[PDB]
C-alpha cells in the first residue's frame, strides 16, 4: 500500500582485490536513514569496515540484510554493527540430532501417507554405473506424495521448486552485548516484536531516546 | 619524504621548545615515509617589514602551515594580520596559538585560518548553560557599541528566540563614555533583577562605579560578567559575589604549541597519502597564482582529532572553534578571586565552597522583583463596564440592588481631549475586585486613550506594524493587565499570554423586529436592501480579512463601517443599519433587555473571554487557578444571575 | 507586502567533478517556476552544466543570479541558460577611460568641495617604513566630506559601509544572440519594463490558453 519513496540503489565491486578508494568515495556520499544490503559473508565484513571507516555505522542508520550474510549464526565476527537485522526460519538454535530426527520422520510420513494409499514401499532405483531410466511413473507419485507433509504441529509444506512455502520465520538482531536474539515472529503473515519502539544504542551504549518522539496515554 | 612547517614567534626561547615539540611528534613516526623540518621568524614593530618577513619566510621553503603567537606587544587586534593576508592569499593553512579577537571567524574576509582557543563571543552558550541550570528568565543585557558587543547580544538573542523566550530589554552604550547613570537608571525601573555585562576593563569599571553610586548593587541584584571584566583595574573596585568565568590553560602561549604541532604533523601525514602532490608555492614575486590543494589541506585539518592533548581532547567546530575548552567559575569573595565550580560548555560541576551573592545573603536570589501597584486598562462595553460622571462631593451616587447589599464601584480616569475621572462598575469590575482580593495588589484603573479594541496593523512608508488601543497600550508598558471582554486568538496570542477563559461566546445576529446566517446571495454580493456593518479595529475585521474566499464581502464591510459602541445599536434602530455581527453575549443581553430586538439564527464561530498579560507574565498560574476555583465554587454562576440574568 | 510564498531552500556543495554525485540527487527532486541562486563563476558552469541535464533550462523555467558571478561580462561563457536576469550597477557598458575620469573627478570634486570651505588641502601620511597615524586628525573631516558629493546629476551617496547607496541599477538578460541587452532600470525606486509580457524565446509546457466574456 505505502509509496516506498525509493533513494539510490549502487553496485560496488566489494571482492577480495579492487579499488578501495572509489568504494570509499561511493559510500562517503548517500543520505538515508535504512539500508538494505546483499552480499556474501566475506564482502559483507568487507562492507562492514568500510561503512564504519565512512561514518555510517552510528546510532542514526539502520541496516538489514537477509540469511545469506551473517555466516554461521553462533560467531559474530567484528565489524558487525549493534542492531543489524536479519530474517531466518525457524529451528535456528537447534541441536544437530534433532535436525536429523525431523529429516527422517519427513521421511516416514511420506512414505506412512503413500502406505495408506497403496499399502507399498516402492523399490530402490541405484545403478549409479549404469544410469538407467526413464520417467518413470511409481517414483513420481511417490515424491508427488512425497510434498505435504504435518507432524508435531509443524507444517512442511514443499514448492514445486525444492523449497518449503509458509513457514514461521523468526527476526533476529544483535544485542549490545555481542549476541544474536530474537526481537520479531512472523505466523501467517501477521507480524509481531518485542519492542514497541527500536532501541537504539551509541558507542558508549546508554540507549539514546528520540528528542522529536512522545509517548501518549488515553483510553475509550 | 620531506615535509616542511612553519612558524611564527616572538620568545626566542619558546623557538626552542617548538623545535623539541616537532622534534618529537618526528619521533611518533620517522620511518622516512615524512620527514618534518622546522623554521621560526620574530616579530617586528612594523607591520608591512613583518608582512615582507614573512613572505621571505614562505618563499625560504615548501611551507605546508603557519604557526603564529601573541609577542608582548600591546596591540592585540591587528597583530596577526600581516601574516594571515598574505597567506590566504595562497590559501595557505595558518593556525592562531592565542587569539581572542572575533573578526578572524569570517570566513569570507580570512581565507584560510584555524585557532585552538576559544574566541570571547563563545561565553553566551555558558550563560544561557547558567540561565538554565539556576531559572533565571526574565534577563537584562547591557553591551557596546563594538562589534564584539553586537556579535555576542546577537548570538544571545538567537539563542533565547531559537528558546522563543526573547529578553527583556536590551540597551547598549557607545564605547569610551563616562557618566552615563541615564542608562542604568533606564534599566533599573524594570521587574527583572539580573544584569549582563561585556565591555572594556575601563568601562567596565566606570559601570561598576555607576551602580554602585545608583545602589543597584545591593541585595536583590545577581550580576554576572565574562573574563574580560574581571581583569585588570576593573577588578580593582566592584561589588562582592560578582560571577564570572576564566579558560583552563590559557595565555599559557606554551602548552597549545605541542598540541597545534602535534595536530599538524597528525594532518599532514594522512595528507601526503593523497594522488594531488600539488607541491606547496614557493614564490612571492610573480606568483599570480594559488595552492591547488590548499581548500583539500584545509579541511583534512579540520576533521583530524587528537588522542590525548595538554589541554585535552582537541577536535575543531565548523570555523575552527576549541570544540569544548573548559571554563572555571569565579567569584568576588572579598576583594579576593575564587574558584567555585568547572564547567566545560556542556554542564556545570559545583565541586568548591558556597557562592556570597551581593547583598551578602546565602540564599539564592530570584528575579522578576514582584511590583503591588499595577495599572489596569479597560474598555467601554454595555453588559461588563459600565462608565458614568461623578458628583461634586467626589463619589458617584450609591445604588442599591434588591438582592440587599450595594453595587461596588471604583473610580476610572482617563476618557476622552480630556482626562476627566469617571465612576466604572459592573461585570469586569467585580471580577477584578474578586481577584485582587485573592491575589494581594492594588490597582489603578484607566481607560484607553483611542476607543478601539485593538488590532494589528501596519502603517505606510514603514515595515514594522505596531498594535493600536488596548492592546498597543499593553505591549507598550502603559497598562500591566487588561480586564476586559477580550476574545483570545491566535494573533492576539502570538505576542501576549492569556488566562483560562471565564466566559464562552460566539458572534451572532441581531435585527429590528428575510436574514438569517452567512450564506444567502443578498449577502455573499452586494445589494442596497441590505447592508451589514462592523465595528471597525477589531478582531471581527481580521477574521473576516483573514479569508481569500470572502475578498467581495470584506470590501463591502470596508466600504463603510462604525468606529463605534451601542451607538451602532442605535443606528441599526433608526433604520440607518439592517443587521449587525458582535459578541454574543453582548447583542443578546440587549436584545433580552430592552425591547423590540431579535437574534437571528445562533453562533456560528465560537471563542472566548480572557484576561490579558504580558508575555511570560509571572501571576498567570495564580490568575488561572483562581479563575478555575471561582468556576467551580459558583460565585460565577451568582456573578452572572445578578448581572445578566435579571432581565426579560 | 506580497505573500511571497517560497517552496524550498536547497545548500549545495559543488566544485571539483569528484563530489558531483549527491547534488545531482538534491536538485532532481527540486521543482520551481522561478530559480534565484547564489554561486560564484567558477562554479556556475557546473551549476548549470547538471541543471541541464536534470530539465531545468526549458522555456518555462526562468533564471535570477546577482552579479557576484558572470564577472567577464564582456564574453558570456556557453552552458549559460538563454534568458537569465542578472542586476548590474550603472555604467556597466562604460570605457575604462570613463571609469577612470569618473573616479578622478570624483576625487576631486570632493577636494574642490572642501576647498570652497577655505579650509585647507590636506596632505597624506609620510611613509611605510615608520608605521605612522596613531590617532585620527582633524582630516577626518575630508572623508566625511568625500561622501555625499555628486557629478554629472548622478547620485553617489556613499554609506558608512564603504558602499554606495542608491544609484541606479539596470535588469539585463541573454536574448537570442548571447549578448546582454537592457531591459528596464530602476530609476527613484520605480522599475520600468521594456517588454509588457516576457517573450520565452528560444515534451513541453507552458501552453496559451484563451477565454472570453
Ligand atoms: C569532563 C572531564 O572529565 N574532562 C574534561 C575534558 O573535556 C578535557 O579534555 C579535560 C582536559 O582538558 O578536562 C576537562
Ligand atoms: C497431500 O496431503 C494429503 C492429505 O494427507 C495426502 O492424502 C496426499 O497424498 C498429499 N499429497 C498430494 C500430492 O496430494
Ligand atoms: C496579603 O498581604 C498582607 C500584607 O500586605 C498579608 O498580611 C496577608 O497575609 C496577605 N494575604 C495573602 C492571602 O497573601
Ligand atoms: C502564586 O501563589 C503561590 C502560592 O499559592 C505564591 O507562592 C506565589 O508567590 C504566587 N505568585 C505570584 C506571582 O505572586
Ligand atoms: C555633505 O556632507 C557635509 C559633511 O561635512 C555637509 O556639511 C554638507 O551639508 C552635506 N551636503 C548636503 C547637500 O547635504
Amino acid at each position: 500500500h505505502v509509496s516506498w519513496r525509493l533513494l539510490d540503489v549502487v553496485t560496488l565491486e566489494l571482492g577480495p582485490g579492487g579499488p578501495r578508494a572509489r568504494t570509499q568515495r561511493l559510500l562517503r556520499q548517500l543520505d538515508a536513514p535504512v539500508f538494505v544490503a546483499y552480499c556474501s559473508r566475506e564482502e559483507a565484513e568487507v562492507l562492514f569496515a568500510e561503512a564504519a571507516q565512512a561514518g555510517l555505522v552510528g546510532p542514526g542508520h539502520v541496516w538489514l540484510v537477509p540469511n545469506l550474510a551473517l555466516g554461521s549464526t553462533d560467531a559474530p565476527p567484528a565489524t558487525f554493527p549493534v542492531g543489524l537485522i536479519s530474517v531466518v526460519t525457524e529451528s535456528w538454535r537447534l541441536s544437530l540430532r534433532q535436525k536429523v530426527r525431523d529429516g527422517v520422520a519427513i521421511l516416514a510420513l511420506g512414505a506412512h501417507s503413500y502406505w495408506r494409499q497403496h499399502g507399498t514401499l516402492p523399490a530402490p532405483a541405484g545403478d549409479c554405473r549404469v544410469h538407467p531410466g526413464p520417467v518413470s511413473p511409481a517414483r513420481e507419485a511417490f515424491y508427488r506424495h512425497l510434498l505435504n507433509v504435518t507432524w508435531e504441529g509443524r507444517d512442511f509444506s514443499f514448492s514445486p521448486g525444492g523449497y518449503l512455502v509458509q513457514p514461521t520465520m523468526v527476526v533476529i538482531a544483535l544485542n549490545r552485548h555481542r549476541l544474536w536474539e530474537m526481537v520479531g515472529r512472523w505466523e501467517h503473515g501477521v507480524l509481531y516484536m518485542k519492542y514497541p519502539v527500536w532501541p537504539r544504542y551509541s558507542a558508549s551504549l546508554q540507549p539514546v531516546v528520540d528528542s522529536r518522539h512522545l509517548t501518549v496515554a488515553t483510553l475509550e | 619524504k620531506i615535509v616542511n612547517i612553519g612558524a611564527v614567534l616572538s620568545t626566542r626561547k619558546h623557538e626552542q621548545m617548538f623545535r623539541e615539540a616537532v622534534n618529537q611528534a618526528n619521533k611518533r613516526h620517522g620511518s622516512w615515509k615524512i620527514q618534518l623540518n622546522a623554521t621560526s621568524v620574530t616579530h617586528k614593530p612594523n607591520a608591512i617589514q613583518m608582512a615582507l618577513s614573512v613572505c621571505e619566510d614562505l618563499i625560504s621553503s615548501q611551507v605546508y602551515a603557519i604557526l603564529v603567537s601573541h609577542p608582548p606587544t600591546p596591540n592585540d587586534h591587528f597583530t596577526p594580520t600581516p601574516v594571515s593576508y598574505t597567506a590566504g592569499f595562497y590559501r595557505i593553512p595558518v593556525l592562531g596559538l592565542t587569539t581572542r579577537m572575533s573578526i578572524y571567524s569570517d570566513k569570507s574576509i580570512h581565507l584560510s585560518f584555524l585557532r585552538t582557543v576559544p574566541p570571547y563571543s563563545h561565553q553566551s552558550s555558558v550563560w544561557f548553560e547558567m540561565m538554565r541550570v539556576y531559572s533565571w528568565n526574565h534577563i537584562i543585557l547591557l553591551v557596546s557599541d563594538d562589534h564584539e558587543g553586537r556579535a555576542a547580544q546577537k548570538r544571545l538573542e538567537t539563542l533565547l528566540e531559537e528558546r522563543e523566550s526573547k529578553a527583556e530589554k536590551v540597551l547598549q552604550f557607545d564605547p569610551g563614555t563616562k557618566n552615563v547613570t541615564a542608562l542604568l537608571m533606564e534599566a533599573k525601573e524594570l521587574e527583572a533583577r539580573v544584569i549582563i555585562l561585556s565591555a572594556s576593563e575601563d568601562d567596565a569599571a566606570t559601570v561598576y562605579r555607576a551602580a554602585a553610586m545608583l545602589n543597584m548593587t545591593g541585595s536583590g541584584y545577581v550580576w554576572l560578567v565574562g573574563e574580560r571584566e574581571i581583569s585588570g583595574n576593573a577588578l580593582r573596585y566592584a561589588p562582592d559575589g560578582i560571577l564570572g568565568l576564566q579558560l583552563i590553560n590559557g595565555k599559557n602561549e606554551s602548552a597549545h604549541i605541542s598540541d597545534a604541532v602535534g595536530v599538524v604533523a597528525q594532518a599532514v601525514h594522512e595528507l601526503l597519502e593523497k594522488e594531488n602532490i600539488t607541491d606547496p608555492p614557493r614564490g612571492c614575486v610573480g606568483n599570480t597564482n594559488i595552492w591547488k590543494t590548499g581548500p583539500l589541506f584545509k579541511r583534512v585539518l579540520m576533521s583530524s582529532k587528537y588522542a590525548d592533548g595538554v589541554t585535552g581532547r582537541v577536535e575543531f567546530n565548523e570555523d575552527g572553534d576549541r570544540k569544548f575548552a573548559n571554563y572555571s567559575i569565579m567569584n568576588l569573595q572579598n576583594r579576593k578571586l575564587v574558584q567555585v565550580g568547572i564547567y566545560n560548555g556542556t554542564h556545570v560541576i559545583p565541586n568548591d565552597r558556597k557562592i556570597i551573592w551581593p547583598g551578602g545573603e546565602t540564599e539564592k536570589p530570584r528575579g522578576y522583583q514582584m511590583s503591588t501597584r499595577l495599572k489596569i486598562v479597560t474598555i467601554h462595553q454595555e453588559p461588563f463596564v459600565y462608565v458614568k460622571p461623578t458628583l461634586s462631593d467626589g463619589t458617584c451616587k450609591e445604588e442599591f440592588t434588591v438582592n440587599g447589599d450595594p453595587v461596588k464601584k471604583v473610580i476610572c480616569t482617563g476618557p476622552n481631549r480630556h482626562t476627566v475621572p469617571q465612576c466604572c462598575y459592573g461585570f469586569c469590575i467585580d471580577l477584578l475586585i474578586k481577584l485582587a482580593r485573592t491575589m494581594n495588589f492594588t490597582y489603578e484603573v484607566h481607560l484607553v486613550a483611542d476607543g478601539k479594541f485593538g488590532t494589528q496593523e501596519r502603517v505606510n512608508n514603514s515595515n514594522k506594524k505596531e498594535w493600536n488601543g488596548m492592546m498597543g497600550e499593553l505591549l507598550s508598558g502603559q497598562a500591566d493587565m487588561i480586564v476586559a471582554p477580550l476574545t483570545i486568538n491566535n494573533e492576539r496570542a502570538q505576542y501576549i499570554e492569556f488566562s483560562k477563559p471565564f466566559k464562552y461566546q460566539g458572534l451572532t445576529i441581531l435585527v429590528k423586529k428575510r436574514i438569517t446566517g452567512i450564506n444567502d446571495p443578498r449577502l455573499r454580493n452586494p445589494s442596497d436592501k441590505f447592508i451589514y456593518a462592523t465595528v471597525k479595529q477589531s478582531s471581527v475585521d481580521i477574521y473576516f480579512r483573514r479569508q481569500v474566499e470572502l475578498s467581495t464581502m470584506y470590501r463591502h464591510m470596508e466600504k463603510h463601517n462604525y468606529e463605534s459602541a451601542a451607538e451602532a445599536i442605535q443606528a441599526v434602530r433608526d433604520n440607518k443599519l439592517h443587521a449587525f455581527i458582535w459578541d454574543s453575549a453582548v447583542l443578546e443581553f440587549e436584545a433580552s433587555q430592552k425591547c423590540d430586538l431579535v437574534t437571528t439564527g445562533e453562533l456560528f464561530f465560537r471563542s472566548g473571554f480572557g484576561i490579558g498579560m504580558r508575555k511570560d507574565s509571572p501571576w498567570k498560574q495564580n490568575v488561572s487557578l483562581s479563575i478555575l476555583k471561582s468556576h467551580e465554587n459558583g460565585f460565577m454562576e451568582d456573578l452572572d444571575k445578578t448581572w445578566v440574568r435579571y432581565q426579560e
